[PDB]
């Protein structure tokens, strides 16, 4: 979280938290209810989001869903949307934690090696995530949509 | 390193002065542009790889540089070159967030000119790789942030030449 | 529908506050450059037919397959549809240019357009190109007109380009 | 368009289609290729 | 959102023609008028705080009974929601001033006004009296075409409530 | 008949609505613009005679063959009806200038143009070339916003014919 | 629809002529007085509700039969229709006033109106009176407003009256 | 600053800033004007704040200002208040930076060794700082007084 | 410029600028707006000016555009007008600088050797420049036309 | 060397561009400050000797520098030092007239840092001699010219450090 990150840096330098570290915990916790609302809205529309991302993806890359494509077929496509459902879930976790610790251990560290083995094209997974940003972001107020958007762009960043 | 804010604090500390009106005006001039710097960094970070690819395509590859006898010939050296490109992009993004070029001197430019002379790395070609990434960046980040991102790419490139 | 002011207002309202002297002066500048803007929109209106015609001549010069049987700008009916679409897009680009905002272009014209063309079998890459040619000629006219006062219209030429480029990107 | 199969009639089709936000492909670097395109200063002059 | 530019663009789209002179001429008006509009906007913007407190009070001074117990001008929450509401009106007036049309007022306050006020037992008379007062004081913050603009939109709200 | 004034009134009426600040701002554009428009109108009015003879001739100089026997630029009646027709166009241009919109052009020349020209074997090319010439000469009778106005309407006719 | 310029143009065309220097300057004068005209139209718009309300209060003060059973402004449905007609007529009078020509009023509002009312049993003389009262109050407001540079706004009024008087005459 | 701290952690892990790091920069910069006001008020009353800390100190420890005391005498007391003026200045710097980097390099790292040499009793310097907190805090609104108070308690903490 | 020339002479004699040198900088800078207008007009008509110089040239020397002529053919003529476009550009630079430093380094020093290699007849290039003077000069007021004319006659002079 | 005006001409020449609106705006921004630069140069030139004497008095002499063991000990070295001072003053006056620092690089800074290291000439002390002459200059030239003169003294001094 913001808490975990602050503390780990504190303990590693053998010291109490800084004024800065204390301030960010305070600003973070003040945004608690708002962050929880952002996760709720997105949890509430998960099935819609995953799907509109999936349409946006297959237009932009009809090949992935083509003879020599990693997601070619009905059940190679079913697993692909399931992976898109996984990452949206992790994005809700990140938003309520206020950093990526959880998102990272669960779904980016090791992701290159996993997908290389499965021969999944990584950059088109990054596209599926942009597609989810676009849908999710259209169900949130301007301010909340930006706050959510940072976590989408992080995942897009880590698959790189 | 230093940023806008610590640049001012250290300039006053050496005089042992409390911050006065002139100082406070400078810091405001930074804070007032702060939100825009953040948005711009999120665009650059999330388009990092595409910026390098479009910058290389306009300014490096399809050329003698990538052919036998060229410095970015061999997968080894091609990899080293776009690795470098990522450094530049990433650090320029730091400089622009900080609103201070001091990090570009401390962690990027110091000794780099001679390092490139010693390996044979073509300086002029590297500058074009920097000014092509700037061109791409300025499109992606928009009116708000274009001028502010641009200057630290220009800092980098006159640091080599 | 939005224009550049309306856009400001919507963002302000979402904060629940008034203009942030920031936004006020951005809009004061739009009023400052508005005579130039009117000339720029007028440049397109005053040469609409030639802009479409010249784009067209050149599109089929490049892509002689479209005017063969089997091609998507053959026979007369299809060519008229293609000429009509060129006009429709040039129209909404001029509207966006008067407005200082792309929304009318995106909402009425670009929204769904790609999927329409794919359903129809209309080659989107050719349509994208026809839009690129309209852009070249339209801007040509924005930059070199009849006895307009001499000054710098590059800001407006850029903005017009992004509307042409939005359309192209959206369609290809 | 008829309801006899259930009697109730279907749930509205266009709600999700109606909602689609505008696709975002920003940055975007254009292409000149394509074929090789003239560059040089001579273009005006030849014309003149 | 109804404004000069938006309206003319819409007209063009409906007609499926081209931004001709009629349209350009009409649009110039909106641009030429921006200076007066935006002066009104800046004055209403910085005086907002006091314009709101002035009008809120005037609602109680004109309807004394509102401030007695069991009434809708009593307790922190009613009096708080009142200030807020007048503030909403002034906010949209400034927006309409900046936008070059009534759009912001039409879309965010006029559409639905009566249904809402009727369900919540809010009398338009209060709001008219808030606005009449705001109109009195804006007489000495502005003059000339900025005042005419401020007036245009204040009166538009009074007529909308009626 | 399309003018800025009629357009805003039409838009009000169709929503059952009094004219508001949006519509009056628009009208101010049309009134502010009248000076340039009417200067163009006066210049086009007094030069009419020669503008017409200049453009008529230019149709024959650009389409030499028209003036040979058996052709439509031959004999007093064709050449007479030509001058008249260009004169009609210049007349409606001045009207559109004075009126503050394309109405006079739309109602008296554009509505029906192609059907008529097609039945009577009149090529638009002539008329475009008449107008292109008139546009060349009006470059030195006017300048600034009067020229822009003259141009707006001449170009409007050329697009109507393409 | 006509405005004062359009009217000039139609008469010129019927001669086959460019506008007379006579007609030109009559129209130059209309442009000269147009700021006053805008204030005059604005005076009506800004007080439309009160103009109708005050006319109304006074109409029924005079003619207490209309609000008795048997009367044409009874029950609520009929009163709302009568209030609505007062607004409709005030609206077309304001349009005529922006236009400098009565035609929109005569063509869209007054044409057939008398025969409608007679078919309905609506007492036209009472409707004429309601129009006379709207006129009194409408003309009232324009004269004194807040902070409008001092000058003679006097010439502007008469014309508004003739539009009110046209309507009255047409209906009674 | 908050900026320097965030970036240094970014660069050291060879990466772009986290959503968390970006969020704190945003919350921090939003408090800019407020933090600047807190520094102004305290800069504006510096001479008063020193004098009231100095009275509070000499009541609580009349010995420091006694025969065998480090601050005994008129000019051993003058230097003592000057040191109190130094630390108030550093506290204004810290508040506008949103962390201690500047406060730390200028006046705590090395402070034990400096004062041990001069034989200054460190814990009574910590008291002089508490005394300044008390005065400064009485010239600030509740919310601003707390925000300031964190930086006073840090210095008190570091002299320990 | 006038500045560069004055200074270089100053530095080379190890001295501050003379009253004379100061005076010419003052007179020069006063003509700034005028000189900028002269460059604008000519920049604005560049395509026309080359086309009329090029006609004037080929009448006077139809041979250059003849079997054994350096500019014989459509693309040997295209390059020839491009060179005329180059020199008009340099003339605008010279006018705004108030001397030839820039004109000289860019397009006269080395020009004999360049054109001798290409076997271009130098004196007919000088004619092309006179032809441009004639056209450009007809788009400028008497006073501005003379001021421009000095720079045209310089280039004509240097190709000699 | 280059000045404001030739800086622009050469930046466009390498692109083969006729001067455009952006260029023309830059040149105006120079011409519009030109008369003030001239007046300032005439004050500096005619007070040259007094500026050096007041700058030395505030920042160099009455010190260990002028005493045995110090680098400006001996009439020889004292003369060399104030000779240098005159160079700085004179060239800064050129840079400020030109509105371009390029001459300070070409004819003053290039190799000077190492030249001073090789002779033992104290760099920090020389910078103070530069920033003291700036202080005096800024008084003598007045509001009109103070900021513009000042920058080329600051260019000189960050060129050594
Ligand atoms: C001797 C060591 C060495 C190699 C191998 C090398 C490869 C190399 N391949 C390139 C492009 C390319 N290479 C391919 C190859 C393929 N496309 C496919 O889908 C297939 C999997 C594959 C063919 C079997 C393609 C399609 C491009 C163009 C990619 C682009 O332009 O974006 C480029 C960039 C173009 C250029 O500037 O030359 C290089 C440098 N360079 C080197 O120095
Ligand atoms: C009927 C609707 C309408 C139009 C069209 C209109 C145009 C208009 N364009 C103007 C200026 C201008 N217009 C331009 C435009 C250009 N400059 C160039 O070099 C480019 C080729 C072109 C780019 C678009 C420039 C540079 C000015 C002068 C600067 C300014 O006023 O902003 C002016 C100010 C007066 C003048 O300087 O002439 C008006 C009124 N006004 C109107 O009411
Ligand atoms: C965007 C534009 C906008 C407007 C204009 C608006 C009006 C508005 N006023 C409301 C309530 C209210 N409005 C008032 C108004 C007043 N109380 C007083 O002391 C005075 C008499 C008066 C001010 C003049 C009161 C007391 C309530 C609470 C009503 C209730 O819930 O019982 C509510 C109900 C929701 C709520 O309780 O907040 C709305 C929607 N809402 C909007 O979104
Ligand atoms: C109110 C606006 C208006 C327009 C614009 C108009 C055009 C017009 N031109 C006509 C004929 C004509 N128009 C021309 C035109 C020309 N002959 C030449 O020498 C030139 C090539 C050319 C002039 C550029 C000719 C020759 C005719 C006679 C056609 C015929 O009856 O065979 C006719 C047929 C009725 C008639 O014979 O007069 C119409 C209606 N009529 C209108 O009422
Ligand atoms: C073109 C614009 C326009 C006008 C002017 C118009 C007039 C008009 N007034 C009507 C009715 C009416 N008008 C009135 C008006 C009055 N009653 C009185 O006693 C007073 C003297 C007077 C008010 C001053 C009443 C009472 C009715 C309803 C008659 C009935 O249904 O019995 C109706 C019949 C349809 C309806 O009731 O909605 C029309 C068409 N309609 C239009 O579309
Ligand atoms: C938003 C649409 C719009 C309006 C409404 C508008 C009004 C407007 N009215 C004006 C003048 C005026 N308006 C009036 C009006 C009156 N004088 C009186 O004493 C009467 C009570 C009243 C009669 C109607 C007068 C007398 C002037 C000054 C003379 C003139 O400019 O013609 C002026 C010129 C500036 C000034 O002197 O204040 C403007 C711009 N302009 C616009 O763009
Ligand atoms: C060993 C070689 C050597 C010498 C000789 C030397 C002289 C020397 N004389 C000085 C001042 C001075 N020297 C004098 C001397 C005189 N006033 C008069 O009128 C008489 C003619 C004369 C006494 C006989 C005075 C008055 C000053 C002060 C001038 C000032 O401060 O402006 C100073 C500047 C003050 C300082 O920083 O020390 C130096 C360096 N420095 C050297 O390294």
């Amino acid at each position: 979280s913001v808490l975990t990150k602050a503390i780990v840096n504190a303990d590693a330098e053998a010291r109490y938290l800084s004024p800065g570290e204390l301030d960010r915990i305070k600003s973070f916790v003040a945004s608690g209810e708002r962050r929880l609302r952002i996760a709720q809205t997105l949890t509430e529309a998960r099935e819609r989001i995953v799907k509109q991302a999936g349409d946006q993806l297959f237009q932009i890359r009809p090949d992935v869903v083509s003879p020599g494509g990693n997601a070619y077929g009905e059940k190679m496509t079913a697993l692909c949307l399931r992976d898109l459902d996984y990452y949206l879930r992790l994005v809700t976790y990140g938003i309520v934690a206020g950093d990526v610790t959880p998102i990272e251990e669960i779904g980016i560290i090791g992701v290159k090696e996993m997908y290389n083995s499965l021969q999944t094209p990584i950059p088109a997974v990054a596209e599926g995530v942009r597609a989810m940003k676009n849908v999710a972001t259209s169900l949130l107020s301007g301010d909340d949509a930006a706050e959510a958007g940072f976590y989408f762009d992080y995942l897009v960043g880590a698959m790189q | 390193m230093q940023d806008a804010i610590t640049a001012v604090i250290n300039n006053y500390d050496v005089q042992g002065k409390y911050l006065d009106g002139a100082a406070l005006d400078k810091l405001k001039a930074y804070f007032t542009t702060g939100a825009v710097r953040v948005r711009a960094a999120a665009v650059i970070s999330s388009n990092a790889t595409t910026i390098i690819k479009e910058a290389a395509a306009k300014a490096l590859i399809y050329s003698d540089l990538t052919r036998p006898g060229g410095n970015m010939y061999t997968t080894r050296r091609y990899a080293a070159c776009i690795r470098d490109m990522d450094y530049f992009l990433r650090y320029a993004t730091y400089a622009m967030l900080a609103g201070d070029p001091s990090i570009l001197d401390e962690r990027v430019l110091n000794g780099l000119k001679e390092t490139y002379n010693s390996l044979g790395v073509p300086i002029a070609a590297t500058v074009g790789g920097i000014q092509a990434m700037k061109e791409v960046v300025g499109g992606l980040v928009g009116p708000d942030a274009a001028k502010e991102a641009s200057i630290y790419f220009d800092y980098l490139s006159s640091g080599l030449s | 529908m939005q224009d550049a002011f309306t856009k400001a207002i919507v963002a302000a309202d979402l904060r629940g506050s008034f203009l942030s002297e920031q936004e006020l002066n951005q809009l004061t500048n739009l009023v400052k450059e508005s005579n130039k803007r009117l000339d720029a929109v007028n440049a397109i209106t005053g040469n609409a037919a030639e802009i479409i015609s010249d784009a067209a001549h050149k599109l089929f010069a490049e892509q002689t397959d479209l005017i063969r049987p089997g091609g998507n700008a053959y026979p007369n009916r299809r060519m008229a549809a293609c000429l009509r679409d060129m006009e429709i897009i040039l129209r909404y680009v001029s509207y966006a240019l008067l407005a200082g905002d792309a929304s009318v272009l995106e909402d009425r014209c670009l929204n769904g357009l790609k999927e329409t063309y794919v359903a129809l079998g209309t080659p989107t890459r050719s349509v994208a190109r026809a839009v690129q040619l309209m852009k070249e000629t339209a801007i040509g006219y924005v930059n070199s007109p009849s006895g307009v006062t001499r000054g710098d219209c590059s800001a407006l030429v850029n903005e017009a380009a992004t509307y042409f480029d939005k359309a192209a990107a959206s369609i290809a | 368009d008829t309801d006899r199969g259930i009697g109730a009639q279907p749930a509205a089709k266009l709600t999700f289609p109606l909602s689609r936000p505008l696709g975002v492909t920003s940055a975007y670097f254009p292409s000149s290729q394509g074929g090789a395109a003239t560059s040089d200063g001579l273009e005006m002059f030849t014309r003149m | 959102m109804k404004t000069v530019i938006t309206e003319v663009i819409a007209s063009a789209d409906s007609q499926g023609r081209f931004l001709n002179n009629t349209e350009l001429q009409a649009a110039n008006g909106r641009f030429q008028r921006a200076t007066a509009s935006m002066e009104a906007a800046r004055a209403l913007t910085s005086n907002a705080d006091s314009l709101v407190k002035g009008a809120v009070q005037e609602v109680y001074n004109k309807f004394p009974y509102l401030t007695q117990p069991g009434q809708m001008g009593y307790g922190d929450t009613n009096q708080a929601k009142c200030a807020r509401d007048i503030s909403h009106y002034l906010r949209f007036i400034t927006y309409s001033l900046v936008a070059g049309g009534t759009g912001p007022l039409d879309d965010y306050i006029v559409a639905g006004l009566r249904e809402v006020n009727r369900t919540f037992n809010l009398s338009p008379s209060w709001y008219i009296e808030a606005l009449k007062h705001i109109k009195g004081k804006v007489g000495s913050q502005l003059s000339g075409q900025p005042l005419t603009e401020a007036n245009a939109y204040i009166d538009y709200c009074i007529n909308a409530l009626s």
